[PDB]
RNA sequence: UAUGCCAGCUGGUGGAUUGCUCGGCUCAGGCGCUGAUGAAGGACGUGCCAAGCUGCGAUAAGCCAUGGGGAGCCGCACGGAGGCGAAGAACCAUGGAUUUCCGAAUGAGAAUCUCUAACAAUUGCUUCGCGCAAUGAGGAACCCCGAGAACUGAAACAUCUCAGUAUCGGGAGGAACAGAAAACGCAAUGUGAUGUCGUUAGUAACCGCGAGUGAACGCGAUACAGCCCAAACCGAAGCCCUCACGGGCAAUGUGGUGUCAGGGCUACCUCUCAUCAGCCGACCGUCUCGACGAAGUCUCUUGGAACAGAGCGUGAUACAGGGUGACAACCCCGUACUCGAGACCAGUACGACGUGCGGUAGUGCCAGAGUAGCGGGGGUUGGAUAUCCCUCGCGAAUAACGCAGGCAUCGACUGCGAAGGCUAAACACAACCUGAGACCGAUAGUGAACAAGUAGUGUGAACGAACGCUGCAAAGUACCCUCAGAAGGGAGGCGAAAUAGAGCAUGAAAUCAGUUGGCGAUCGAGCGACAGGGCAUACAAGGUCCCUCGACGAAUGAC
RNA sequence: GCAUGGCAAGUCUAACCGGAGUAUCCGGGGAGGCACAGGGAAACCGACAUGGCCGCAGGGCUUGCCCGAGGGCCGCCGUC
């Protein structure tokens, strides 16, 4: 049974007094009245801030961990295994609608990789090549100066 | 269609000449055998026998077939009237059997014959 | 108010076993899933990689999750894997149904439970 | 597990494996749950006239004769909810969604559980099927699908100890209620369920309670009627096989 | 025991309830224009008897033909009389005939009539004559172009909101509108007419930066289709009416060429299957309508009736639904299967006729002006500097030029050619047809199951109800008595039932008449709850209860 | 928010297309949404698959002592 289900015989249906439901002065106002004043309680506050570049002069990167790459190496079976080489690109969901591919340095990397990617962060690197592996610039990637 | 409504009402509206199929009786079985049909249209000089009502039992000619009501009269099944007076007690063709058929009209009688068609 | 008629039967059969034998456990993992499925566990491998040990049965009282390596060769038990999940697993180690668990140790001995 | 194939004969015709499907473990909730959504989904949209009880002018003369303040015309009330003649209050509304959703997974999953339900006689003989068999489902050469009279239909399934469940089917229920000012005045008993693999078999649907179906489209409703699971069904040498991979 | 209180009984009153459904409500699919060749609508007529409805029109519930259909028929509507039908009626489909007056209403006028040959009025053509033609008005909404609120929200209120909503003016169609880039701008080595649907997204943008308002490109789909002029170069090579003769138009340009895969011209290559025009002309599919169509009306019992129970039997590519004196696959209509016709798809697709695609070189020959663009003032929009439009003023270039890419200018780059035009399909609606339903079931559902937009109200605009059910069959009560009496009553007849006898299935409560039990003319008012006494009680559906004594014997607890 | 259920580092299809028992239903459709990294107005940069200590449930042992998921207090890392 539900709480609806057994409001017949209350009279007021869970509203306390009979005179409180009525019109919107119930509600203090319709939608959003009073944000500033009786209401203004957990409001974002009022004002402008900061402004916003045009859409079509905004790069959105496609980004991935080693963390992500590194613990699918073997899985990845699909992929060159020299001397793992990932090509990072071939790897990224998404990596079409991108500008460029950005390889992030969150996690481990428990194998040797050479990395290929129009990016990658300083922690990134460092990370990589403490394991033994060696990072590639792509191309593309040519847009560091 | 499936609905009762419409069923019940496509059947009390008919046009008159789809009348007739309400007053169709199932055919005896030397008949059924003679023109290959199981029914017939019950005609006013066709012999019938009662099969269901008060009147179970009894045969006769048939005296009258009223489309309009799709009810026929059968002589001899009457009802008495308070003056005394004896009034036919109308019949469903469907409670009804035709055991003599009249075919008195070429028509009728080579369409019964016929197989592509029954009457 | 479960409604899946085997979460119910493996409840029930959890409950016989801690009451039975000498399991504390199968009665503790049995309270557990008698919670609301939000609180249920919800355990990926990388977990398990980290705190479990071998020769000593993983319990998980709720499911198992695919992301992260485990390479422990341990038998996980849980209320249910993901396919991914029991395939990683059953490479390196095996993954066994709580209901298999009960049955091949009613006294519910060496095990760590894990969330 | 081996199911028995059988000739139009009724006489065992060699074997085959059971597919595995017919071992997923049965979870009558899972099936309740895809029939109660098919049975919402062919549910029409209904809802009284919106402006029902609003065709009119009618006005309250406010206080002064003595009169509740109800919106009155030619000395009648109307409109309001509490006259007679007025509008309905909260009425059945055409814009409703009266449709169910449900994963493909999670209704995929209910299919093979009502398929698995299949293969186990105890259950098929609780929902109330009535058979002096002891292997279900009944497994049949594909030659079934090339008969045309339901009475051929009805020879094997005598042969095969499995007609009584059409006699149970044979009871039509008048049921109470105005359904039947609707056309909704009968209702009967599920029967068997024939499943091939070309055309539904048009010499037994005819049957009693019957029902048909083709392998690649057999519903949860086909294999739980009303979301009780174990429905005594025959399938057909290649219906059965091809179900698999459901 | 008067007046009377409480409960019940018999009979009323009343029309709840239960059951029933010829009406609603909603959804889906199909279909879709009518009118001066006088529509839609209205008025008045029209029947043997005819008030209402329906039909019809002085040939008036109908006339003729072809096909279907069939032994009956003369509408709703079960009367009386009479008639029609084998000379094949009724009825149905298609086509035709008749079709009063008013009505856009059109000779002039007028509350449906009158007065003395009429496209009135506005137009095009014109034989300049109303000679040939067009327009007008209607249609449920849908659609296109204009005019355009307020209540309301912002807890007041002015910008904002409600909302380009309500409502008004004009107009088309079966669908409208849009539409082959002076586009887009995931900026690209990329997309490639237009609607619409899903999404992009409550994102960008707007905003007392408050409340609120709110796209697009793209993407996935649906459906797909692309062309014609102006000019250059030609210059009467042309068009319209008429059978013809003949007439009219047309150098202020008919006609050829041509249309950003730019074109033309001069000189060449090659070739056409592009386009445009016309001819032919479906399959399939969908919607509707129609034909055909299996198998019990067997026994016994109950009943007024078998469609019930029990017994025996049968069909099924048909066990949807309905009817029939009660629960029916097999009694009747239908239903499955198969088959036929019409409508839509569609004058579309295919096919065929003709035309002829395209390429090189040269040539500043052609290519839409109050325009592009700027300024003042307004409105509008998400459009912010960067929306669309109106208005006042100003105002260009000529392809070697010009516009666009979300502030302005200049260069570069990329895209694209405005100021001429047409265009199928995919989408909106629901009048009309058909189908459907976890919708309502006569105070419900439409206002309307019935005389329904009826009766009735208002000067008018406009407002607007209520009314469903005899029975299997009318067998709808003969005869007699009474009475002023076709009334009513009594007796009687019918039927299973008249407590089914006319708003005639059932028949609640309030309440009324009569009456039964209890109380009652010396007595006090939330009308009762719980205890306990009196009196009252056919059966059934409850069977317990009382006294002596004895057993057990909590708290408590004596003489 | 919550309860239940599917699937899970993923999850769900929308319009719409094919089939069919033709509004149900079977198959297809991942466009796009939310989740899988954050911080910053922006430019732009870009993180603990565990380093320490407590310790509940549970497990272990030779019955106080170990292991101690979750949880608790810190460290440390990304960015302004
Ligand atoms: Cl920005
Ligand atoms: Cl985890
Ligand atoms: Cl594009
Ligand atoms: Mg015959
Ligand atoms: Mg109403
Ligand atoms: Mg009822
Ligand atoms: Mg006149
Ligand atoms: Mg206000
Ligand atoms: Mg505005
Ligand atoms: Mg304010
Ligand atoms: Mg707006
Ligand atoms: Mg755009
Ligand atoms: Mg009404
Ligand atoms: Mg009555
Ligand atoms: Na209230
Ligand atoms: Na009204
Ligand atoms: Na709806
Ligand atoms: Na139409
Ligand atoms: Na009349
Ligand atoms: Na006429
Ligand atoms: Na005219
Ligand atoms: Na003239
Ligand atoms: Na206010
Ligand atoms: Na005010
Ligand atoms: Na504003
Ligand atoms: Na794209
Ligand atoms: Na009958
Ligand atoms: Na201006
Ligand atoms: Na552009
Ligand atoms: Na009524
Ligand atoms: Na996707
Ligand atoms: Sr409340
Ligand atoms: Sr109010
Ligand atoms: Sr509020
Ligand atoms: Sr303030
Ligand atoms: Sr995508
Ligand atoms: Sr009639
Ligand atoms: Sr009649
Ligand atoms: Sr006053
Ligand atoms: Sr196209
Ligand atoms: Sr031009
Ligand atoms: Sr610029
Ligand atoms: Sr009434
Ligand atoms: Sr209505
Ligand atoms: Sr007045
Ligand atoms: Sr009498
Ligand atoms: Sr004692
Ligand atoms: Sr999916
Ligand atoms: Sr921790």
């Amino acid at each position: 049974t539900s709480k609806k289900k057994r409001q017949r015989g209350s009279r007021t249906h869970g509203g306390g007094s009979h005179k409180n439901r009525r019109g919107a002065g119930h509600r203090g106002g319709r939608g959003d009245a009073g944000r500033d004043k009786h209401e203004f309680h957990n409001h974002e506050p009022l004002g402008k801030s900061g402004f916003k570049r045009p859409q079509k002069v905004q790069e959105e990167a496609a980004t991935i961990d080693v963390r992500e790459i590194d613990e699918n190496v073997t899985l990845l079976a699909a992929d060159d295994v020299a001397e793992f080489r990932v090509d990072v690109r071939d790897v990224v969901e998404e990596a079409d609608d991108a500008d460029y591919v950005k390889v992030l340095g969150a996690g481990q990397v428990r194998h040797e990789l050479t990395l290929i990617a129009d990016d990658f962060s300083e922690g990134a690197r460092e990370k990589v090549e403490g394991a033994g592996g060696s990072v590639e610039l792509t191309d593309l990637g040519e847009e560091r100066q | 269609s499936k609905q009762p409504d419409k069923q019940r009402k496509s059947q009390r509206r008919a046009p008159l000449h789809e009348r007739h199929k309400q007053v169709r009786a199932t055919l005896s079985a030397d008949l059924r055998e003679e023109y290959g049909q199981r029914n017939v249209r019950v005609n006013a000089g066709d012999t019938v026998e009662v099969l269901r009502g008060d009147f179970a039992g009894e045969e006769g000619e048939v005296i009258n077939v009223d489309l309009d009501k799709a009810v026929i009269h059968v002589e001899d099944v009457t009802l008495e009237k308070t003056d005394g007076e004896e009034v036919p007690r109308p019949l469903d063709t469907s409670n009804v059997r035709v055991t003599d058929l009249d075919l008195e009209d070429e028509k009728r009688e080579a369409r019964l014959e016929s197989e592509d068609d029954s009457a | 108010s479960k409604t899946n008629p085997r979460l119910s039967s493996l409840i029930a059969d959890l409950k016989s076993a801690a009451r039975s034998s000498g399991g504390a456990v199968w009665g503790d993992v049995a309270e557990r899933l008698e919670k609301p499925r939000r609180t249920h566990a919800e355990v990926n491998l990388g977990r398990i990689e980290r705190y479990a040990q071998e020769d000593e049965t993983v319990v998980v009282p709720g499911k198992v999750l695919g992301s992260g390596v485990l390479q422990k060769d341990v038998t996980v038990a849980a209320v249910d894997f993901s396919g991914t999940a029991e395939t990683k697993i059953d490479q390196v180690g095996e993954a066994v149904s709580l209901e298999q668990a009960i049955e091949n140790n009613p006294e519910g001995s060496h095990v760590r439970v894990i969330r | 597990m081996q199911a028995t194939i059988y000739d139009l004969d009724g006489n065992t015709d060699g074997e085959v494996d059971l597919p595995d499907v017919f071992e997923t473990p049965v979870r009558s909730d899972l099936i309740g749950k895809a029939v109660r959504a098919a049975q919402a989904n062919r549910k029409q949209d209904y809802g009284s006239d919106e402006y029902a009880g609003l065709r009119t002018p009618a006005e309250s003369f406010g206080s002064g004769r003595g009169q509740a303040h109800v919106p009155k015309l030619d000395g009648r009330a109307r409109r309001v909810p509490q006259a007679v003649k007025g509008r309905s209050a909260h009425p059945p509304k055409t814009e409703k969604d009266r449709s169910l959703d449900l994963n493909d997974k999670e209704r995929q999953l209910a299919v093979r559980s009502a398929l698995a339900a299949t293969a186990d006689a105890d259950l098929v003989a609780d929902r109330g099927h009535e058979f002096d068999r002891d292997e279900v489902p009944v497994v049949v050469s594909d030659d079934f699908e090339d008969l045309v009279k339901t009475q051929e239909v009805v020879s094997l399934l005598e042969a095969l100890d499995v007609h009584a469940d059409i006699d149970r089917a044979d009871e039509t229920k008048i049921k109470a209620g105005q359904g039947s000012a609707r056309g909704r005045k009968y209702r009967r008993p599920a029967s068997i369920l024939f499943v091939t693999s070309d055309e539904p078999s048009t010499a037994a649907r005819n049957l009693a309670g019957a029902d048909v179906a083709t392998a690649s489209e057999v519903n949860t409703e086909d294999l739980a009627p009303g979301g009780a699971p174990g429905r005594l069904t025959v399938f057909t040498e290649s219906a059965l096989a091809e179900v698999a991979e459901r």
